[PDB]
């Protein structure tokens, strides 16, 4: 249990993770499918126990680096997996392996996924963060008070469209 | 605003644990990975559709504990600071709305807590700022004063707004708890965004149903051809299923761009919302529910946006 | 196959490779050991009649 | 699936029933290929077509005239823009009104005074802790408050949160003069 | 606006009154369901 | 040389312009293909 392994049952056979759970099963069947006909919890052959099949450990080897020309440290995150399948730190879309994890907030420079991005920084490292929304800044408001601007800047903003 | 980032391996869905099924999948070349950076490449342009609709504002700015906006009751959208940070109607937005076969679902940049920290910013900028903050600096004004540039921009002196300044409070707070009972009596307000749910849910449907079609072989499964039938027998019955089911990669990455096209047109329009009704005012009739448009209050969805076009 | 620097150059077929994220290949846990699985087959034909 | 890549390869060994099995597979598969060049280039022209659509629409209320679409063409308000052309594309520079420099002011919705509601014509009211002045929304310039400057509607006990003020009439010191 | 609302039927175009070809294309799965899904769908979008 | 002719060298067929280039074929390069991995430059056998 608990590991990606093949099966011959009585019934059927393919590749898949054994594990238990309280799902029922009627004892006049073999084996189950869910909702899109795939390979779902089945009767275990021998006395009436309810195997739950979990699909195997699969992903994508989503390789984090900077740029070649300032340094050749990388990072390596496997999609939709633990560390437990296999610098090492769970994120939220999988196993981080080869970035040091940073509380403090950054600009996302390499986005990543689910609030985390990458950044090569402080002996410079690739370092993981929270992706920062911009800057905490509260406004002070009132009814009797405004802000009106006493000296402005012309500033012109370049515009790219193909 | 964006659709579900998926990134189907196109060598898993052809070949599920086959080496021999891979020996003739390699006689195809590079269809098989070109189909792999198509996906891979729209799943970073839903990122960039949340970027340029909700990632709009410089500095996250916080509501002030001063609640007094001239009367108007902000409740229902501001977020609760005791759940996630989620307004009662975000909470209703995500609530009216509901794996390793070579699909690979990938997250989003933007979580429902941080699209919801947009939100609060780009909300507490409109409620105490008006619009300064999306044009420059955050400017604080009250809002009463900024009502009236609002009632002014319209053609209706500021005049007619102190006048009825409870009022116009009154009617405010009124229309947003009909928002919330509506949204709490019919989830048929956001079937819109279940009909996103919908065309990607149907197009991984039919992509994973697929794999248990023929398509002209002795058996769907791989292992049964090449167990039952001789090589030189599999290496057609085996090519069928190659055949048939990269129609089904080109098939659901075809329907991807092209709703790729769709989302992007509405995260344009989305976008183009954000930038010009919420963080601005437009005299554009129709372009902000219905009605010469006073204000725009932005609320988080699953993958999407919502506006409350308040209008005169 | 040497490092995942390397899977990134010969993801995209060029020495030099920039600032971002790319999916060179697919992890997969492969098997090791077969959890195959009889109903107690026993209870055979008389043959020894 | 073919026996080999090259058209001409499978012309010069095989007889035409042996090459027109293997030159199909070729045929299936070039043609496949084409579809799906054109099936991306068509969806992507349609990309680039809204994007070109984006552009004319951005050049002429930006170059050819001035947007009053907040954040549309650049960050700020948009006073003006200048195109410049790029390879298979073109390039903007929207100039745009920021402010700079900014202070607090103390202000009101309106002032009184004779019991009648004087509300700003065009700006708004400030104050520097002493004295009023009217002011527009995008710059400092505290002008006296005058009838010239001011509207008058309604009364001072309809309004919340008016404050009191003295107004300066041009015609009193004109019919004093 | 629009364009001709066109509902071709997917399965008497590839198999016109033929039971032999009915069954063979049985065997590609849902590609002539989606299609004619993919038809209902343009077909309503014009209507939009 | 200089003209459209049709080429055999050792099974290497197709249709081209003949010339001189300044393609460095090594001892032991036969002959050379595009990026298409179609033959693009090729070495007389009779004398190099």
């Amino acid at each position: 249990k608990n590991k990606c392994v093949n099966f011959n049952f009585n019934g059927l056979t393919g590749t898949g993770v054994l594990t238990e759970s309280n799902k029922k099963f009627l004892p006049f069947q073999q084996f189950g499918r869910d909702i899109a006909d795939t390979t779902d919890a089945v009767r275990d052959p021998q006395t009436l126990e309810i195997l739950d099949i979990t699909p195997c450990s699969f992903g994508g080897v989503s390789v984090i680096t900077p740029g070649t020309n300032t340094s050749n440290q990388v990072a390596v995150l496997y999609q939709d997996v633990n560390c437990t399948e296999v610098n090492v730190f769970q994120t939220r879309a999988g196993c981080l392996i080869g970035a040091e994890h940073v509380n403090n907030s950054y600009e996302c420079d390499i986005p990543i996924g689910a609030g985390i991005c990458a950044s090569y920084q402080t002996s410079q490292s690739i370092i993981a963060y929270t992706m920062s929304l911009g800057a905490e800044n509260s406004v002070a408001y009132s009814n009797n008070s405004i802000a009106i601007p006493t000296n402005f800047t012309i500033s012109v903003t370049t515009e790219i469209l193909p | 605003v964006s659709m579900t980032k998926t990134s189907v391996d196109c060598t898993m869905y052809i070949c599920g644990d086959s080496t021999e099924c891979s020996n003739l999948l390699l006689q195809y070349g590079s269809f098989c990975t070109q189909l792999n950076r198509a996906l891979t490449g729209i799943a970073v342009e839903q990122d960039k559709n949340t970027q340029e609709v909700f990632a709009q504002v410089k500095q996250i700015y916080k509501t002030p504990p001063i609640k007094d906006f001239g009367g108007f009751n902000f409740s229902q959208i501001l977020p609760d600071p005791s759940k996630s940070k989620r307004s009662f109607i975000e909470d209703l937005l995500f609530n009216k709305v509901t794996k390793f076969n070579g699909l690979t679902v990938l997250p989003p940049l933007l979580t429902d807590e941080m699209i919801a920290q947009y939100t609060s910013a780009l909300l507490a900028g409109t409620i105490t700022s008006g619009w300064t903050f999306g044009a420059g600096a955050a400017l604080q004004i009250p809002f009463a004063m900024q009502m009236a540039y609002r009632f002014n921009g319209i053609g209706v002196t500021q005049n007619v707004l102190y006048e009825n300044q409870k009022l116009i409070a009154n009617q405010f707070n009124s229309a947003i708890g009909k928002i919330q009972d509506s949204l709490s009596s019919t989830a048929s307000a956001l079937g819109k965004l279940q009909d996103v749910v919908n065309q990607n849910a149907q197009a991984l449907n039919t992509l994973v149903k697929q794999l248990s079609s023929n398509f002209g072989a002795i058996s769907s499964v791989l292992n049964d051809i090449l167990s039952r039938l001789d090589p030189p027998e599999a290496e057609v019955q085996i090519d069928r299923l190659i055949t048939g089911r990269l129609q089904s990669l080109q098939t659901y990455v075809t329907q991807q761009l092209i709703r790729a096209a769709e989302i992007r047109a509405s995260a344009n329009l989305a976008a183009t919302k954000m930038s010009e009704c919420v963080l601005g005012q437009s005299k554009r009739v129709d372009f902000c529910g219905k009605g010469y448009h006073l204000m725009s209050f932005p609320q988080s969805a699953p993958h999407g946006v919502v506006f409350l076009h308040v209008t005169y | 196959a040497l490092d995942p620097l390397s899977e990134t150059k010969c993801t995209l077929k060029s020495f030099t490779v920039e600032k971002g994220i790319y999916q060179t290949s697919n992890f997969r846990v492969q098997p090791t050991e077969s959890i195959v699985r009889f109903p107690n087959i026993t209870n055979l034909c008389p043959f020894g009649e | 699936g073919a026996i080999s890549s090259v058209l001409n390869d499978i012309l010069s060994r095989l007889d035409p029933p042996e090459a027109e099995v293997q030159i199909d597979r070729l045929i299936t598969g070039r043609l496949q290929s084409l579809q799906t060049y054109v099936t991306q280039q068509l969806i992507r022209a349609a990309e680039i077509r809204a994007s070109a659509n984006l552009a004319a629409t951005k050049m002429s209320e930006c170059v050819l005239g001035q947007s009053k679409r907040v954040d549309f063409c650049g960050k700020g308000y948009h006073l003006m823009s200048f195109p410049q052309s790029a390879p298979h594309g073109v390039v903007f520079l929207h100039v745009t009104y920021v402010p700079a420099q900014e202070k607090n002011f103390t202000t009101a919705p309106a002032i009184c005074h004779d019991g009648k509601a004087h509300f700003p014509r065009e700006g708004v009211f400030v104050s520097n802790g002493t004295h009023w002045f009217v002011t527009q929304r995008n710059f400092y310039e505290p002008q006296i408050i005058t009838t010239d400057n001011t509207f008058v509607s309604g009364n001072c006990d309809v309004v919340i949160g008016i404050v009191n003020n003295t107004v300066y009439d041009p015609l009193q010191p004109e019919l004093d003069s």
